[PDB]
RNA sequence: GAUGUCGGCUCAUCACAUCCUGGGGCUGAAGUAGGUCCCAAGGGUAUGGCUGUUCGCCAUUUAAAGUGGUACGCGAGCUGG
RNA sequence: AGCCAGGAUGUUGGCUUAGAAGCAGCCAUCAUUUAAAGAAAGCGUAAUAGCUCACUGGUCGAGUCGGCCUGCGCGGAAGAU
């Protein structure tokens, strides 16, 4: 998990998704691709 | 890193920067980097931003900065009390109103620019926008 | 299943074609042989490519295939050793009649309809090595 | 991406080549490797077979100009076309073959004579020999 | 060709052309020959379009201000200072 | 909205029973019970199930959608049934059904004894394998994600309970 | 027309930017042991050698020897280096 | 958008290297069968294999894509009684 103000797709299998007001980085192909905005 | 070779006088009052800029048009390029804030940029800025915008370019095409570094900035160092004379000239700065042409390129593709002006833009104090030439 | 490509009077040595079909399962001795055999008829200083087909009980069956395209230019045009750096150095010259030289051996393998077709592909193979047509 | 300039002139390759040839064959290819496809397109340019995978909205167009008009019910799932340009035959007994030693596909549906051929009845234009056996 | 609809200013100075601008709207002046210059009003979003493609500077322009039909050139332009917007149109009349 | 406007075709011996946001629906598999959204119009009407917004509701189209889903593995609940197979992967790692309780060997001081909730049955054909079936799509996806959690597979071996259909992806340890 | 200064002693009280213990994501996480970030303030969080020292260096501990605010907390509470 | 199927041939392109066969690097990047298939976007092998994408045929059946001008919100946002 990466918490920064910053949150971006790097790759084509990131998926960027609000869960319960949170901006996240949800990545099927690279767990170090895994972000929250905070 | 851009300065003035010589100059009448050393220091230059305060001033203020009101107005909207003069030269807001893509003049030698095919697209430009135009300033939509207000602000002050110095020198090292528009060098970082020039370094970026090069590199991204792989220094093919050709690149114009239209703003110059002209207006001195003096500083007092710590533990100096208020007055005793002006502080001593430190760096030089542009003054940038909303509107400012900074930095024209041609010969590379709109995207290659694009990401080139994207790159330089967050060195940058200021907000700023994508332009291209156009007719009249 | 494995695709490799010996000499056409050659086949034995362990570090071209040793343990690298060796590893499967291939009798190293009995291919060897029925190999050079059958490539008795291909010219001297030629590499021929062999695909080998292998079973459930190390049991083997190849077909001959006819010489590279990027070997063949090399003859033709009097190199041993391509360009490091191809259009960008040129090594040698090669004629039009060379290039249906090359085209009328390689028809075998080839998936061209016409003669000009058959000639184009290996006009393809002669630019990205540095060989120009002349 | 094909463009409509791209889909007419599709129309028009296959529509010309629909007059010229005799016989045409209509048949499915899915879940066949390329190593076996242009070895079947090398057993038809030796055969005078022309062959092509169009898409069946382009088909539906290329044969309403007559007479293939009944190879319509035909143009549902891939689609490929058998056009013999040289002696009737070829493609129809070539198809055949091809089908039973690879197993996949079935073979749609032939034609020749303006005329509709199911798929049961296709022994007719695979049992035709030469032009040629007359002599 | 293109055509322009227009209607004449009923205003003239610095309030009223911001308040045409805050009313996605703005000025543009007619000029050249004989005749008065004429003061008129554009739609924003209509013109900002039309002078997208190279032609709108070079073709003979055709506004129509209350049914009459002028045939003109774009002159000059005043853009605004950062964002893609027309603050006014010179037109020469052709 | 193109989920909500799909109609759910409910089969010869599928009873359906409406009551406002209430809907009971009874097959050969069982009976399931849910409490559609506010927001959710259900129509039945022929051998069919059609669903729609209820005006006045800002998000009626996205719960019609998710009702329409909910309803449609409810009916194949009641008929085929759901299910899912897990596979246990690792040294002693053993699975065993008595009655309704998973007794499972899974590298720990202690073997795990997971109770199963009502309508979800277990069989392990093998020693390391487990079969859940139920009318329930939530309550058996629930039941298969809470006896992976025992053992979730490690990324180094692929060692834990796993689903069947699961992809592992393994590593190599750091170098040196 | 006076708001006593550094450090110590005694006694503390709050913050959290968390030193330990607790939960967790990533790891260039095999295990053991770590790195980094997120959550968490419930409690816990050395004694000595030198120096007025706070600090610091050093010795030996400890799960750990936190960082800060409180008139750089605390002399009508003590000391007075 | 999803799902079915293909993703070929010269060829293991040339150079280099113990090996470099689309996939360490460097240079070139055409041509053929084509519905379409980069002399190859990423993972994998000692090198091969193997998995998938760009692209295309089928299925489905009416919308779909992301830039511009703007209103109001969201994260970025830790402090001491
Ligand atoms: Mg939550
Ligand atoms: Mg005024
Ligand atoms: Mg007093
Ligand atoms: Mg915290
Ligand atoms: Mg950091
Ligand atoms: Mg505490
Ligand atoms: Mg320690
Ligand atoms: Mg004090
Ligand atoms: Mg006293
Ligand atoms: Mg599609
Ligand atoms: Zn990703």
């Amino acid at each position: 998990m990466k918490v920064r103000a910053s949150v971006k797709k790097l790759c084509r299998n990131c998926k960027i998704v609000k869960r319960d007001g949170v901006i996240r980085v949800i990545c099927s192909a690279e767990p170090k691709h895994k972000q929250r905005q905070g | 890193m851009l300065q003035p070779k010589r100059t009448k006088f050393r220091k230059m009052h305060k001033g203020r920067n009101r107005g909207l800029a003069q030269g807001t048009d893509v003049s030698f390029g095919s697209f430009g980097l135009k300033a939509v804030g207000r602000g002050r940029l110095t020198a090292r800025q528009i060098e970082a931003a020039r370094r970026a915008m090069t590199r991204a370019v792989k220094r093919q095409g050709k690149i114009w900065i239209r703003v110059f570094p002209d207006k001195p900035i003096t500083e007092k160092p710590l533990a100096v009390r208020m007055g005793k004379g002006k502080g001593n000239v430190e760096y030089w700065v542009a003054l940038i109103q909303p509107g400012k042409v900074l930095y024209e390129m041609d010969g590379v593709p709109e995207e290659l620019a694009r990401e080139a002006f994207k790159l330089a833009a967050a060195k940058l104090p200021i907000k700023t926008t994508f332009v291209t030439k156009t007719v009249m | 299943y494995v695709k490799l490509q010996v000499a056409a009077g050659m086949a034995n040595p362990s570090p071209p074609v040793g343990p690298a079909l060796g590893q499967q399962g291939v009798n190293i001795m009995e291919f060897c042989k029925a190999f050079n055999a059958k490539t008795d008829s291909i010219e001297k200083g030629l590499p021929i490519p062999v695909v080998i087909t292998v079973y459930a009980d190390r049991s083997f069956t190849f077909v001959t295939k006819t010489p590279p395209a990027a070997v063949l230019l090399k003859k033709a045009a009097g190199i041993k050793s391509g360009s490091g750096k191809p259009n960008k150095d040129k090594v040698g010259k090669i004629s039009r009649a060379q290039l249906q030289e090359i085209a009328q051996t390689k028809a075998a393998d080839m998936t061209g309809a016409d003669i000009e077709a058959m000639t184009r592909s290996i006009e393809g193979t002669a630019r990205s090595m540095g060989l120009v047509v002349e | 991406a094909l463009n409509l300039q791209d889909k007419q002139a599709i129309v028009a390759e296959v529509s010309e080549v629909a007059k010229g040839a005799l016989s045409a064959v209509v048949a499915d290819s899915r879940g066949v490797t390329v190593d076996k496809m242009t070895e079947l397109r090398k057993a038809g340019r030796e055969a005078g077979v022309y062959m092509r995978v169009v898409r069946n909205t382009l088909l539906r167009r290329a044969v309403e100009g007559t007479p293939f008009e009944c190879l319509k019910d035909a143009f549902v799932g891939p689609t490929l076309i058998a056009y013999v340009t040289e002696h009737p035959g070829a493609a129809a007994r070539l198809f055949k073959e091809f089908a039973k030693a690879n197993a996949k596909f079935e073979v749609k549906a032939a034609a020749f004579e303006g005329e509709l051929i199911p798929a049961s009845q296709i022994d007719r234009l695979a049992t035709l020999p030469t032009y040629e056996e007359a002599i | 060709m293109f055509t322009i609809n227009a209607e004449v200013r009923k205003e003239q100075g610095k309030g009223a052309s911001r308040r045409l601008r805050a009313a996605n709207k703005f000025p543009a002046i007619i000029y050249g020959g004989k005749e008065a210059p004429l003061a008129i009003e554009l739609d924003h979003d209509k013109v900002m379009n039309m002078q997208a493609k190279a032609e709108f500077y070079s073709e003979v322009l055709t506004i129509v201000v209350d049914g009459k039909e002028i045939k003109v050139k774009a002159q000059d332009v005043q853009r605004h200072p950062y964002k893609p917007k027309l603050q006014h149109i010179d037109f020469v009349r052709a | 909205s193109r989920v909500a406007k799909a109609p759910v075709v409910v089969p010869a011996g599928v009873d359906v029973k409406i009551n406002g946001q209430v809907i009971t629906i009874k097959g050969k598999n069982g009976e399931l019970t849910r409490t559609l959204n506010d927001a959710v119009e259900v129509k039945h009407a022929d051998n069919t199930l059609t669903f729609g917004p209820r005006d006045g509701y800002a998000d009626g189209w996205a719960q019609a959608g998710t009702a329409r889903a909910l309803l449609n593995s409810m009916v194949i609940g009641v008929t085929e049934g759901f299910t899912k197979k897990l596979q246990l992967v690792g040294v002693g790692y053993r699975a065993a059904v008595k009655g309704n309780v998973i007794n499972l060997s899974l590298g720990f001081s202690h073997p795990v004894d997971h109770q199963l909730p009502a309508g979800i049955t277990a069989e392990c054909p093998t020693q390391t394998e487990i079969v859940l079936k139920g009318a329930d799509k939530q309550v058996i996806g629930q039941v298969a994600a809470d006896l992976r959690a025992y053992r979730r597979p490690e990324p180094y071996k692929g060692k834990g309970v796993r689903y069947a259909d699961e992809v592992v992806r393994t590593k190599e340890a750091k170098k040196k």
